[PDB]
């Protein structure tokens, strides 16, 4: 009882020491993952000015990808885009399309079968264990090309600053199935370019869409990896704070029970001495 | 409170001069609500904390 | 601790007992609603420490369904009293026994998951939580342009 | 032909027909680029903007008046108001010139886009700078590659890709000044 | 404010302050409610950030210096000046100076009509809103 | 169940109940340590999740309405129905109705010979094996 | 605490002490497997702050 | 170390130990904050991990066996062997053996002039670095 | 956790002003001048208000 709060004090005193270490761990990961996000942000730009950005297209088959975290102490990150991937999968399908749902991260499958149980087909996890490379993102891209959709949707958190992580929808159209069809604006917008490939334009657009898919996915799991470390740095500055205010209210209550125990022990000793003396 | 109050109330400013007291304060069991510091703190007009 | 939350009357529902809470005395569905309410409030009580330090965003979906349901029945157990309307302004509400069994049967099944939490606060029965949400929704949609002064130059 | 005008602002209104309003409309990779392709300008005579990019690193965002890119038809050169060109590149050397000084990277293979506003976008995977290549393993690696004549099509696609990257690296390491 | 109560209380207050401070303790209730949950700086509704900026103005409105008590008529005008939006967009580091300007620049007859009637009559809040429009607030 | 002890122990237990209590005392020991990890139903493991539901079949097996004591032979059949996994198909929320389905639908001569033999004989644990298969359990 | 795990006899390994655990008495080969078990069990107690 | 005080010890010890115990009092003090921090050794900064490697080198050096008290000139050089370099390569499990390596291998005539002088003179300081380099540490 | 170069341009002035406040609160004492050599200085109240 008076030890039940004494053992509860040392429990919360170490939680506020553990989650202060996890915050400085996640702040050291966030500073070196940030030097890789800006270097991956460059190669995304030439594809979105060559292919535009068309999120609301009339695809008959789609692959949506929600890029979440592996570990789940992030604080409103892996369910935030789950709110967004259910808001996109209620936006695209009003016409009876096919949708295959893929999640990256262990916290993605564990929250997408909650909402989307039948269209979930593939789960990638343990991505962020050592580091994220382009060759790793390429094999994740290739299995999205095992399915042959008209479009792709990537859902990730873009690392604007250490505070704001705006969830991004990034989309990639399939080359001679749907990418060429959206470019037919009073003729075509792609005919200005003179193709210097070995084969003709539908084969250079096939190589270019897969290269667009591999960099949009590599940037997705780099933007989301340090939007996870910055969310873990902020979820453990709220937890070390809250376990310091809880420990502050536990040492005050222990010190009341400490003072009340000495008064109780004393009064029982005086009442027994006065009964004899 | 009247043993401390009997001591601390002789430390004051009269019309002839003043006694200004600097008292080292020990806090038992690191509890500021303990009756020995909390009665002492009623008389203190300043605290000077010296930290390592 | 319940009174500092603004819940009035500040009855601890996991500490208040009766010998009438017996299914052979009050009936079968009164007893099951009451035991079902106390199970949601006890399960939320078991989650208070991890919600305090880790936050809302770390529980299961099964947990944060009952966190939202127990936060709804915590406010719904509060009630304006007719003897307290002299210092709170809100008129009192004599809630009937059938109105509070079927009112609390709806919250346990999930009929009112979409209502906000504060619609349950200081209302009589399950009709007035639906009217308070409409009033709450109307208040954040109520907006007037140039706010209809007609105060300057009032004729004599 | 243009029966569905999609876009980032057009995703705003339809998602404002079917999603809850407590989520704002999500952002798009179109919003984070300040340079498009169709809009007139940004050549200004001599120097056009080049963008040499790898997945792991950005190697130039500067302005050059000429780029030499190793296309699959051969080493072409991009001048200022060049024709729009989506050019696949074989393993070769990208030469970025702004004047007398020359920065010459040997690249692994990956596309180069000249746009209708004069801006060049080199997009490779691996960029080996010519002073950091190993000249002792260029010849040892082609030897096992020229003798491995296997029976599967996949390694035959991989061996043909193997020597052509090495063979253009012998010719890119010898005659450098 | 969340714990301080007066049992007898509202049956025995100034009828001017009884009809002004009803929406004062209500809006300070939400500011206590919002800044108990918006401690983290998680997100903003721009109505919760409105009551965060309104509740910060009522808190400075109830600050007071020592050994300078205020009459009840100069008190209920100052709460009327802050709950009826006249002290909107005045910065929260200026409301100590701003209702020193409100009490000093409003005509003294408004305090005398309010003291004797004991209540903000419909002829008075029409006139008191006019005299609060004509107030040189600091910073504008 | 953790703090409850009996120092006579299973030396004075009903046999048959003693045969099934070892499966019940062990699984509730693992169900208690798997708890304080059960707040993450996103975190499936399927080995802890195996016993997180198996012990929860046992926990709601041991619930009982008051002023209705059960005969000991009807109890050890109901613990047999949850330790051998007959009630694995039913959900956790409807086992108190399923224990009625076990009792009210088996042959009531299984209890007559379990009380007389005093233990679940080899000529009975295959009788009542198939007897708990010809009952309908409220879960599907 | 040991008996709630079901481990019997519920001897606390990091609270049971003997004067016989001098290596002068039971020898150093017994002494090091005793001190090593107490070392690895105190470390596990120090790691249950994280892995629980 | 965090709770044991000697309030006379500010210059009341061996001057040769006072050369090195002041750094040991700081380098163990920085270790005590980050010890219970980084119980894990997974994801560590390049600055705090050096405190956790030196502070774990300093802890193992200070422990000693029962009924074998050491002369002060011989525990001075074992703290000097740990306050300085000379022990940043033995893991944690060999510093018990690496210290008695230093006591065995070092020329024991530095003990005769450390104890007689009382402090580490700069001539003896240079021979102390040289004698602590020809030692055969059991890290292997 | 982040660094000296992290924070704002105005908050380098806060680290500049507070660090020279922290040294300016220091003072050599006239009683310590025998075992530290440097003399001690009595600062008047009018100086330390205006100097700070």
């Amino acid at each position: 009882s008076n030890q039940a709060v004494k053992q509860r004090i040392r429990a919360i005193k170490n939680i506020g020491k553990i989650t202060k270490a996890m915050k400085m761990v996640a702040a050291s990961k966030m500073k070196n993952a940030q030097i890789a996000v800006e270097q991956s942000r460059g190669l995304v730009d030439p594809f979105v000015r060559l292919f535009g950005d068309f999120p609301a297209v009339n695809s008959n088959k789609s692959v949506v990808v929600a890029v979440t975290s592996d570990k789940g102490l992030c604080g409103g990150l892996n369910s935030n885009i789950t709110k967004y991937t259910r808001a996109t999968l209620a936006t695209t399908e009003s016409e009876g399309k096919d949708v295959v749902v893929v999640s990256i991260g262990d916290k993605g499958r564990s929250q997408l079968t909650r909402i989307e149980s039948q269209r979930y087909q593939l789960a990638i996890a343990d991505t962020y264990k050592v580091r994220v490379t382009f060759g790793q993102a390429s094999l994740i891209v290739e299995e999205l090309i095992k399915h042959n959709p008209q479009s792709y949707q990537i859902l990730f958190n873009k690392f604007r600053s250490a505070i704001s992580f705006k969830p991004t929808v990034a989309t990639i159209l399939s080359p001679d199935l749907l990418e060429k069809q959206l470019e037919d604006v009073t003729g075509n917008s792609l005919d200005a370019y003179d193709i210097e490939a070995s084969h003709e334009r539908s084969d250079v657009l096939r190589d270019l869409t897969e290269f667009h898919l591999g960099v949009t996915l590599y940037n997705a799991m780099l933007e989301n990896n340090c939007s996870e470390h910055a969310s873990r740095m902020s979820a453990m500055e709220n937890s070390t704070k809250s376990a310091g205010e809880m420990l502050g209210k536990l040492t005050l209550d222990y010190n009341r029970k400490r003072q009340a125990t000495i008064t109780t022990e004393l009064i029982e000793i005086i009442a027994g001495a006065s009964a004899l003396m | 409170a009247t043993d401390l109050g009997g001591l601390q109330e002789r430390i004051t400013t009269t019309t002839k001069g003043s006694i200004t007291s600097v008292q080292a304060v020990y806090v038992p069991a690191d509890d500021l609500t303990d009756p020995a510091p909390a009665t002492t703190f009623a008389h203190l007009d300043a605290t000077t904390v010296l930290s390592r | 601790s319940i009174a500092e939350l603004g819940i009035y009357p500040a009855v601890d529902p996991l500490d208040s007992t009766s010998r009438m809470l017996n299914p052979n005395v009050i009936g079968a569905e009164h007893y099951n609603v009451a035991r079902g309410v106390q199970k949601v409030l006890q399960d939320y009580k078991n989650l208070q420490d991890i919600i305090a330090i880790l936050g809302m965003d770390e529980l299961s979906e099964e947990d944060k369904l009952t966190v939202a349901r127990a936060r709804k029945i915590q406010r719904f157990l509060s009630q304006p009293f007719q003897v307290a309307e002299v210092f709170t302004g809100t008129p009192g509400k004599y809630v009937d026994l059938a109105d509070t069994i079927s009112g609390f049967q709806g919250v346990l099944t999930g009929k009112y998951d979409d209502l906000p939490e504060m619609a349950f606060y200081m209302v009589g029965d399950i009709k007035e939580v639906k009217e308070k949400a409409d009033k709450m929704a109307k208040d954040i949609a109520s907006r007037k342009e140039a706010d209809n002064k007609k105060v300057s130059e009032e004729l004599k | 032909e243009a029966a569905a005008p999609a876009g980032p602002k057009e995703f705003t209104e339809v998602w404002n027909k079917k999603a809850p309003s407590t989520l704002i409309v999500p952002e798009f990779p179109s919003n984070y680029t300040a340079v498009k392709a169709v809009g007139e300008g940004q050549v200004h005579g001599d120097a056009f903007p080049v963008n040499f990019y790898t997945p792991h690193s950005i190697l130039s965002q500067a302005q050059k008046d000429t780029v030499v890119l190793p296309g699959v038809d051969g080493y072409f050169g991009v001048k200022a108001s060049h024709v729009p060109t989506i050019a696949q590149l074989k393993p070769g050397v990208v030469e970025l010139h702004s004047g007398a000084e020359s920065e010459k990277f040997f690249v692994s293979g990956g596309f180069a886009f000249v746009h209708p506003n004069g801006v060049t976008d080199i997009c490779v995977l691996e960029a080996a700078t010519l002073d950091q290549v190993d000249p002792a393993a260029v010849k040892s690696a082609l030897a096992a590659a020229s003798a491995a004549q296997p029976t599967d099509e996949f390694e035959q696609a991989a061996n043909r890709a193997a020597i052509e990257l090495y063979s253009a690296l012998e010719s890119a390491v010898e005659a450098k000044a | 404010v969340g714990l301080s109560v007066s049992r007898v209380g509202s049956a025995a207050q100034f009828p001017g302050m009884k009809q002004v401070a009803g929406t004062l303790k209500l809006e300070l209730a939400q500011y206590r409610e919002v800044a108990a949950f918006a401690q983290f700086g998680s997100d903003l509704d721009a109505a919760t950030q409105y009551v965060l900026e309104r509740g910060a103005r009522l808190t400075e409105m109830l600050k007071q210096k020592q050994f300078a008590p205020i009459p009840i008529e100069r008190q209920t005008v100052a709460v009327y000046a802050a709950t009826k939006g006249f002290l909107d967009k005045v910065r929260v580091q200026d409301i100590v100076a701003a209702e020193e300007a409100v009490i000093s620049q409003v005509n003294p007859a408004v305090f005398k009509i309010l003291k004797a009637n004991g209540k903000i009559t419909p002829a008075l809040d029409a006139h008191l809103k006019a005299e609060l429009r004509k107030v040189k607030l600091p910073g504008a």
